[PDB]
């Protein structure tokens, strides 16, 4: 790449002195600035971001890509089995204003199998409707 | 005459659970999620809820109490922070230099940055609300004086719901209790009104004016004497006053005269703290007092003398007018919405009168050496009188379509304007296309003057100038009154009529404001707007119960989206759409308004001053021969002091940067909601539900799109909170930068 | 009676008010005498006068 | 130039959603499938049925123009 | 004027005539439901177009449909 | 030739069930066109504007039902 | 059927009434038997005192006299149900529009025709192709 | 730089109205009875996926673009 | 209380204290960990 890393920028350098304390930690500038050393930047003294999918800045995208990649969907889970699971009490539209808390908890804590659990629906057919008993719109 | 009722309802918590119980076609089930939208644009619809006028009222009478807990704990969450996270202590120990902050700010993700230095070493947000000017003018010393406020009102916060609890569950009164509006009207102006004012007369007279005498002799903080301890030792104010060596005595023997070392009719400002003077307020607020307790004395109750109003309204009836107000006293009383209209109409006259009073007469000290707190005080005002005169408009057409009873009101007023309501809009929206082209097309016309390079034939001073010549002989008479037509006054009502430059820290106060043809031509601008927003709301009143479009306006309700495309189309009819449209021309009515105020008041008023006597201004005067022009007021206005909100970054001005460009977001957001409609989104929105049942995830409540009321509520909704982010982020971050 | 509004030519379903602007003796005396509706001229001549 | 290019392929994306809903609901929907009938322009379908603004397909070239107006700035 | 072309799954149940605000419906007898009636629409020169008859329907897809054609004073809702 | 109960799949190809499914309420007599009254649990856009609910019930033919028990 | 007879009801005057269009193009006359001496509003704009007896009403749309008879029909407890709408032209002919079968709409009576009812669903409704330049309709035909 | 930006608002205008008289074909001068099972009746098939598609790809670009200016501003 | 736990259980209530857990949860690691435009 054409980009300096910012162990060696200048203009990064001359941007380290004065970075700004951001939380009451009274040096939290002086870490960012050696935090914040390990990537490249530009001509203008800012860290870029490689992209690219090379493991060696897999740091800057891929390892917060897959986190988020399982948070949304632990929370997708939790909405979609739920909603399963009040397919039929006694009618779902008051367990869907009013929430059945204990029932929603269950699903809150235990949708951390959520990629194994979508396999297994996936197999089982219960994920993926026929494309004949789907209430379509008129052509 | 008391009626109460005990125990109407029970208090229960297993009604909570249950939203929607209030109205019958939503205590049914949310089949829809539109009955979520539903919940809450029906939940203070209580007119709609019961129809007997007795749980109503009792209704509202508890909706009262629980509002004005919200109030008291929103001015205990004033005093507090006044009294913990401020300066106030040390703006008191030197009030010219340094300047107030009463929030500081967590440092959490690099937000410490908004803690801007106000002075003093201490950090914080800058405030513009000006309540510490209020705290000086109250009497406030200490910050121990302010807590202790703060906890006497969220005492009065929990009092006040506990007497909202108890008039609604316990002991809730009846109907003729509500409908006593002639001891109600005579009790509120005497002992609310009148008798408030007293009590602030004599804590003026006792605590306001000799701390601030003291105050203004340059006494430090930690050194003035307590407030009790002047009541304490007399001779401490005594020592103050002449006066009060006389005692209560001469005011009883009508001996005033030598009451007036202390209760003058000075007027104009004080020299030395740049406010109004605390003796002249003291004054004013004891003969307002006195008035009206007097007049809380006009309406018989049970004693026999007193005028009821019902034969009041039977007298007055001309040949004009046929049967008077005869049935008006039937209306008044029988509905809410007449008297939330008529409450509106006035409350909202009165906070822009509000404004338009404390800017060019600051009752406080230290108040227009501040130009961010005048301004922002200023067009805060106005925008909540603005509101409040929209909200009558919404609610006389509700009182039209729900409220209005014909049989009872026959060739009286009401009936006798319903009568000619064609003869009233089509002269309105002729006077609102005469000042049209006769405020904007001299602007234009000014502008295409100045364009094409020839500058003697514009609207300015030196071109064919439009001289205001009725409102400059109306300052020559307030410079000529005291002396001629107020003998006992020494200063002027204002110095902005006529009079010297008032300078106190090296800032103006108030300076004389000269009517140029640019004042001629921007207030004619300030009538358009309020013909056509008073054009707006009124055709939403008059034909809100039918018309010659469509006759049966009065059976489909106030809050419908149309009758149909029919008849060319009738989308926009009803009177809740006048108000949808009133609301918007609200926003440029006072958008102008507020401009106008400040580009004057920067230009003309403002700025530091010189000891040789000559005022340097903050925009050196660019309103004389610029602000006819609209590419004047685009370029010298909002291209030149938006600078201030553009350049600072990084700096403790850097919070209003990021709600200028928020501003800008939500009005672009408004404009989806307002240029398109719902079936469309209907359209669309089925599909993501197909998309949804693809994968077994479609929830059982039916999603589908708002409502076209729905729909244009919320576009003006996100418009107007847009516009008025954006000019108040822009009129912070510019006083804020001038000082 | 005392009323001095009252309705357009007798008849009160026409869209108009007898009015002392609209309905007055000096308003049709003074309207109806405009060379536009003054009775017993040619057209030229009342559109000479206009 | 990241950043704006991902702008524009938001822009011509919407303004693809919009078209491409608006030909392919020219025929009809939930909402009203007589949409063939009714011609290409034509108002509303009257405040029945939740209230059917901007129902037809014209209405979608009416939204579509706002955001090539808006890409294209 | 406009078209108010009634369709065969209209069910008699009279919500459209008593809900039209300009006389044009009107319910003639039938032998295709349980009510033995359906609407029908004589007078279509005095129908402005409003479809408040195609918003108290209880049949999917409205069983009565107004067809905006041409216009005319009535059909335009003119007092001038 | 339905009971009163059993669940069946819609083929109107017009209506706002196209596809879910529907239990048939009640099956009226013959002669009449549409006599199969079949309710479902999702209202459709039926209604003024901003009203909280539609309409389920509907009478539907014989010929454009398709039975799934 | 051709000449009104009826009194005109006790009314101030107003500004939405009759325009131009009454003496040259068309207006309408709703006539109707009171009770008593009441109070209506209406759609013209303000109230009025209904006489008693057989009276007269001028109007200039069909919408406003319809919602005038919807207003004589609910509002009342001495319901009026035998009012008579008709249409007058400024060439003195006058047309009876309602309820002129003689019952009202609301319910069936045997001499009625059904005018204007099809014999399909909207979803058997033909394409606009096979008509396209027959110059009709793709409802009507 | 006059000359690209009138090319570019000639070019938004003519696909703006490419699926403008799209939409028109499909009111006007679509038969399904001809275009039986085609690429055109199965465009059509599945139109809920396609602008369902297209939805997610505004929203997965527009969510995160405004993202990333607002947190970069 | 056979009520109060209804109304703590509502979906304003819930996605309220949902979003007051989640925003606590960010402040706090935004705190102790401040700063972080990669790993
Ligand atoms: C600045 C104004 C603005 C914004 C943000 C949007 C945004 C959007 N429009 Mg849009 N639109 C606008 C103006 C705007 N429009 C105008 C003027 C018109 C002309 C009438 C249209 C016409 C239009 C059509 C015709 C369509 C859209 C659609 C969309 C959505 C998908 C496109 C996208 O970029 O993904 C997402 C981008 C975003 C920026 C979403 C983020 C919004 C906020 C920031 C989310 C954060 C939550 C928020 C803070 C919660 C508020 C809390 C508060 C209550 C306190 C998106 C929400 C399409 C749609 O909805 O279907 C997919 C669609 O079909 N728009
Ligand atoms: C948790 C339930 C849930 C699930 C599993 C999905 C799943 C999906 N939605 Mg989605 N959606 C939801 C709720 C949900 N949605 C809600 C509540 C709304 C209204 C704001 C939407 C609005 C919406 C739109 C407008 C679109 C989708 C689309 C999609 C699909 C693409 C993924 C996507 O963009 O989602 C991202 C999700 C969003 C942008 C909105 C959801 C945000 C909330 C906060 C998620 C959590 C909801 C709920 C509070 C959690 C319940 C927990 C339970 C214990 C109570 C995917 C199948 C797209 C599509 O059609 O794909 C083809 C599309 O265009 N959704
Ligand atoms: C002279 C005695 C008196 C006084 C001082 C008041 C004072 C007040 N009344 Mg009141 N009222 C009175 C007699 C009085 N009333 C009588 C005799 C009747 C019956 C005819 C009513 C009927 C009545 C109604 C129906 C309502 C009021 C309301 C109010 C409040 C108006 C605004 C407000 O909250 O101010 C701010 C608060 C203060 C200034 C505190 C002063 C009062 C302290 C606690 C003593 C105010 C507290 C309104 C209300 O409920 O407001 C909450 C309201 O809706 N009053
Ligand atoms: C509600 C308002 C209010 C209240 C509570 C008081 C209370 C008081 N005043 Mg007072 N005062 C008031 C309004 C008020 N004043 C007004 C409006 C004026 C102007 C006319 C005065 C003028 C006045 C004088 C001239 C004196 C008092 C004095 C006093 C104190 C003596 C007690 C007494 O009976 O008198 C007492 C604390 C006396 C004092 O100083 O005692 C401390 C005294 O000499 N007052
Ligand atoms: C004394 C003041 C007062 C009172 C008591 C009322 C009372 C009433 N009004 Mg009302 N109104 C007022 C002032 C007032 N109004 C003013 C000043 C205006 C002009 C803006 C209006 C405009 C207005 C309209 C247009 C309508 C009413 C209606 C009603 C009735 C039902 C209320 C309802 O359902 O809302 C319940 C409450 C809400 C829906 C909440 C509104 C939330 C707003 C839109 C957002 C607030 C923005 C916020 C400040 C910014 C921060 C939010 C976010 C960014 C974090 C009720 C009798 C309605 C009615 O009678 O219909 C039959 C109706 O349609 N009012
Ligand atoms: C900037 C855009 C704009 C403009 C110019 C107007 C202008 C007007 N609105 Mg308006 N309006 C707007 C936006 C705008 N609106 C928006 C966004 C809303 C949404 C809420 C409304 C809502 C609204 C309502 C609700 C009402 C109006 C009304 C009016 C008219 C008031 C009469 C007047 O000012 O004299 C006329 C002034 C002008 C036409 C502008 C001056 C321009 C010059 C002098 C004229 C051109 C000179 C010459 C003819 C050029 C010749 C060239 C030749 C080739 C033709 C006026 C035409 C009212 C109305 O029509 O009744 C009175 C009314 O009731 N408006
Ligand atoms: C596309 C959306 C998006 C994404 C991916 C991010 C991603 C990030 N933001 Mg962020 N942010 C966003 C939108 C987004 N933001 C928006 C819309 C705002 C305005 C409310 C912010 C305001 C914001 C702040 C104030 C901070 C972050 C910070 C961060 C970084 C660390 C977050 C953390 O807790 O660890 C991370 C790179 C933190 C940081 O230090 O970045 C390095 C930080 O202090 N963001
Ligand atoms: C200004 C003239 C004035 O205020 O007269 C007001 C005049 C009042 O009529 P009367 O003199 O009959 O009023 C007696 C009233 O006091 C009873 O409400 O009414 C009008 O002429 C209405 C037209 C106002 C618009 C005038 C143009
Ligand atoms: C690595 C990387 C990359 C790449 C990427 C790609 C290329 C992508 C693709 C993508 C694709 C090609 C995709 C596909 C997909 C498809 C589908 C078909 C999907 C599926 C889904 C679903 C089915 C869903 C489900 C779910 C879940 C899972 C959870 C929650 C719930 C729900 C239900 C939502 C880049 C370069 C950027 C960068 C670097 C890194
Ligand atoms: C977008 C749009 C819609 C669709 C509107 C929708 C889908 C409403 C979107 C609501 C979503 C669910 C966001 C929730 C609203 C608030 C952000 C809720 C606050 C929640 C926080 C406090 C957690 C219409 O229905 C419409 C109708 C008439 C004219 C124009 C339009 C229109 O432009
Ligand atoms: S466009 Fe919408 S609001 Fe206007 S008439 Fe049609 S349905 Fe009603
Ligand atoms: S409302 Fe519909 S179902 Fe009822 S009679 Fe009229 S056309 Fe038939
Ligand atoms: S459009 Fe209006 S007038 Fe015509 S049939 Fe329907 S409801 Fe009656």
């Amino acid at each position: 790449a054409n980009l300096t890393p910012c162990s060696e920028n200048p203009a990064y350098l001359a941007k380290s002195k004065n970075f700004l304390n951001t939380t009451n930690d009274p040096n939290s500038g002086k870490i960012r600035a050696e935090r914040y050393a390990s990537a490249l930047c530009g001509p203008e003294g800012y860290p870029h971001l490689i992209v690219d999918g090379r493991f060696t800045h897999a740091g800057d995208f891929l390892i917060p890509s897959i986190l988020f990649l399982y948070i949304a969907g632990w929370i997708g889970w939790v909405g979609r089995s739920y909603l399963i699971e009040i397919r039929e009490s006694k009618n779902p539209e008051m367990q869907e204003v009013v929430i059945n808390v204990p029932l929603a908890i269950k699903k809150m804590l235990g949708g951390f199998l959520w990629p194994l659990a979508a396999v297994g629906e996936y197999t089982s057919g219960k994920l993926v409707m026929k494309d004949s008993e789907i209430p379509t719109s008129p052509r | 005459k008391v009626s109460v009722d005990n125990n109407p309802v029970p208090t229960s918590f297993e009604k909570w659970g249950k939203p929607g119980h209030f109205d019958r076609t939503l205590a049914r089930g949310p089949k829809t999620t539109t009955w979520i939208w539903n919940l809450h644009a029906n939940a203070h619809d209580f007119d709609s809820q019961t129809s007997d006028l007795e749980d109503v009222s009792r209704k509202i009478f508890s909706a009262h109490f629980g509002h004005l807990a919200v109030v008291f704990v929103w001015l205990s969450g004033m005093y507090f922070h006044g009294a913990k996270f401020s300066n106030y202590e040390g703006w008191l120990a030197d009030p010219t230099h340094i300047k107030p902050s009463a929030q500081v700010v967590w440092p959490i993700v690099g937000q410490g940055i908004l803690n801007g230095d106000v002075g003093g070493g201490f950090h914080g947000i800058q405030i513009t609300s000006g309540l510490f000017y209020l705290w000086r003018a109250s009497g406030f010393t200490d910050s121990y004086q302010l807590y202790c406020t703060a906890i006497g009102g969220l005492v009065m916060a929990a009092l006040m719901l506990f007497a909202g609890w108890f008039h609604y569950h316990v002991k809730a009164p009846k109907l003729e209790w509500f409908q006593n509006v002639e001891s109600m009207m005579n009790h509120h102006l005497a002992g609310l009104l009148g008798l408030g004012s007293l009590g602030w007369a004599g804590h003026q007279i006792h605590v306001s004016m000799p701390i601030n005498k003291l105050l203004d002799a340059g006494v430090a903080p930690k050194d003035i004497p307590l407030p009790h301890e002047f009541i304490l030792e007399p001779s401490k104010m005594a020592e103050l006053y002449p006066s009060f060596a006389q005692g209560l005595t001469p005011f009883f023997t009508l001996n005033w005269g030598v009451y007036s070392d202390f209760l003058t009719f000075k007027g104009g400002l004080n020299p030395v703290t740049g406010g109004l003077w605390l003796s002249d307020t003291a004054h004013h607020h004891l003969a307002i007092a006195v008035l009206f307790i007097i007049a809380g004395h006009m309406y018989r109750t049970n004693w026999g003398i007193g005028h009821s109003m019902k034969e009041i309204l039977e007298a007055h009836k001309g040949p004009f007018t046929g049967e008077g107000h005869k049935g008006l006293y039937e209306i008044l009383t029988t509905s809410w919405h007449a008297q939330l209209a008529i409450n509106l109409a006035l409350l909202g006259s009165l906070t822009i009168i509000v404004a338009q009073h404390m800017y060019a007469m600051p009752p406080y000290p230290y108040q227009a050496i501040d130009y961010a707190t005048q301004l922002s005080l200023f067009t805060h005002h106005m925008w909540i009188g603005g509101f409040l005169i929209v909200g009558a408009g919404a609610h006389g057409a509700i009182f039209m379509v729900r409220d209005y009873d014909p049989a009872k009101n026959v060739n009286n007023l009401l009936d006798r304007m319903l009568r000619h309501r064609d003869a009233i809009i089509s002269h309105l929206n002729w006077v609102c296309i005469f000042l049209g082209f006769h405020s904007f097309g001299l602007y234009i016309h000014n502008d295409t003057m100045r364009a094409l390079g020839r500058p003697q034939d514009m609207f300015s001073d030196t071109a064919i100038q439009l001289q205001p010549i009725f409102a400059q002989w109306v300052q020559h008479l307030h410079t000529l009154a005291p002396g001629a037509t107020a003998p006992n006054a020494l200063a002027t009502a204002s110095y902005a009529f006529g009079g010297e430059t008032i300078a106190v820290a090296g800032k103006v106060a108030m300076m004389p404001i000269t009517l140029g043809t640019a004042d001629f031509m921007v207030h004619h601008i300030h009538a358009f707007t309020i013909h056509v927003t008073a054009l707006i709301l009124l055709k939403g009143v008059l034909y809100a119960r039918s018309s010659r479009l469509v006759p049966d306006k009065a059976n489909l309700g106030f809050r419908f989206p149309c009758d149909g495309p029919g008849r060319g189309g009738t989308c926009q009819v009803s009177g809740w759409d006048h108000v949808f449209l009133g609301l918007f021309w609200m926003y440029n009515s006072l958008s102008v308004v507020i401009f106008h105020f400040s580009w004057k008041m920067q230009s003309d008023v403002w700025g530091t001053v010189s000891p040789d006597g000559s005022v340097t201004h903050v925009t050196l005067g660019n309103f004389a021969q610029s602000a006819i022009t609209i590419n004047g007021w685009l370029r010298d206005f909002l291209w030149a002091q938006a600078a201030n909100v553009i350049n600072s970054y990084g700096s403790a001005l850097s919070a209003y940067g990021i709600m200028f460009l928020a501003g800008h977001f939500v009005f672009a957001f408004s404009l989806m909601f307002l240029f398109s409609g719902r079936g469309y989104w209907q359209e669309l929105i089925e599909s993501i539900v197909w998309a949804h049942n693809k994968l077994n995830v479609a929830p059982a409540i039916q999603p589908r799109a708002l409502s076209i009321i729905q729909g244009r509520a919320v576009g003006v909704a996100h418009y107007l909170l847009g516009g008025i982010v954006t000019t108040w982020a822009f009129f912070l971050a510019r006083s804020l930068s001038i000082g | 009676s005392n009323q001095v509004v009252q309705a357009y030519n007798g008849d009160p379903f026409v869209g108009h008010l007898s009015t002392p602007i609209s309905d007055s003796a000096f308003t049709r005396t003074f309207i109806g005498n405009l060379p536009a509706y003054r009775k017993g001229l040619s057209p030229i001549l009342r559109g000479l006068e206009v | 130039d990241f950043l704006v290019h991902h702008a524009i392929a938001l822009g011509l994306h919407t303004t693809a959603l919009i078209l491409i809903k608006g030909a392919l609901d020219a025929r009809g929907s939930k909402l009203m499938p007589d949409k063939k009938d009714f011609g290409y322009s034509f108002p509303c379908d009257g405040p029945g049925r939740g209230g059917t603004c901007d129902i037809s397909a014209w209405d979608a070239f009416y939204l579509a123009m706002f955001w090539m107006l808006n890409t294209l700035g | 004027s406009h078209s108010v072309k009634i369709y065969d799954t209209c069910i008699g149940c009279t919500q459209c005539v008593r809900a039209c605000p300009l006389d044009v419906l009107e319910m003639v007898p039938w032998d295709g439901c349980k009510a033995a009636q359906i609407a029908s629409s004589p007078r279509t020169e005095d129908c402005v177009g409003c479809k408040r008859c195609e918003t108290a329907c209880p049949t999917d897809f409205l069983s009565i449909r107004v067809y905006l054609g041409a216009e005319t004073t009535r059909s335009m809702g003119l007092a001038y | 030739a339905l009971n009163r109960g059993d669940k069946v799949r819609i083929k109107r190809t017009e209506s706002y069930w196209y596809g879910d499914v529907g239990t048939v309420a009640s099956v009226e007599k013959s002669g009449i066109l549409y006599p199969v009254i079949v309710r479902f649990d999702r209202v459709n856009y039926n209604g003024f504007s901003g009203s909280a609910s539609g309409v389920n019930t509907n009478n539907f033919a014989e010929n454009e039902l398709e039975l799934v028990q | 059927m051709t000449e009104l007879s009826g009194q005109p009801p006790k009314f101030g005057g107003s500004t939405g009434g009759l325009l131009s269009k009454a003496n040259r193009e068309e207006k309408y006359a709703i006539t109707w038997t009171s009770a008593s001496e009441q109070v209506f509003e209406m759609p013209t704009g303000g109230a009025a005192i209904m006489n008693e007896g057989e009276n007269l009403l001028y109007l200039a749309r069909k919408e406003q006299c319809l919602a005038l008879g919807t207003q004589l029909r609910t509002k009342f407890k001495p319901k009026i149900q035998d009012y008579k709408i008709y249409r007058v032209y400024p060439s003195g002919e006058v047309q009876y529009l309602h309820p002129a079968d003689g019952v009202f709409p609301e319910k069936v009576n045997e001499g009625r025709e059904a005018q204007g009812t099809k014999t399909r669903r909207i979803g058997q409704n033909p394409e606009p192709v096979t008509i396209k330049f027959s110059g009709k309709a793709p409802y009507e035909v | 730089a006059a000359l690209y930006t009138h090319h570019q608002y000639i070019a938004g205008f003519l696909m703006v109205g490419a699926f403008a008289h799209g939409a028109i074909f499909f009111v006007r001068d679509y038969d399904p009875v001809a275009n039986k099972d085609n690429v055109l009746a199965r465009m059509l098939e599945h139109k809920e996926a396609l602008i369902s598609h297209l939805s997610w790809v505004s929203l997965f670009l527009g969510f995160h673009t405004l993202g990333l200016y607002v947190h970069n501003d | 209380m056979d009520g109060l736990k209804s109304f703590l259980s509502t979906a304003p209530v819930m996605i309220m204290a949902l979003l007051t857990f989640t925003a606590g949860i960010l402040i706090e690691f935004n705190r102790f960990y401040p700063d972080l435009l990669f790993h």
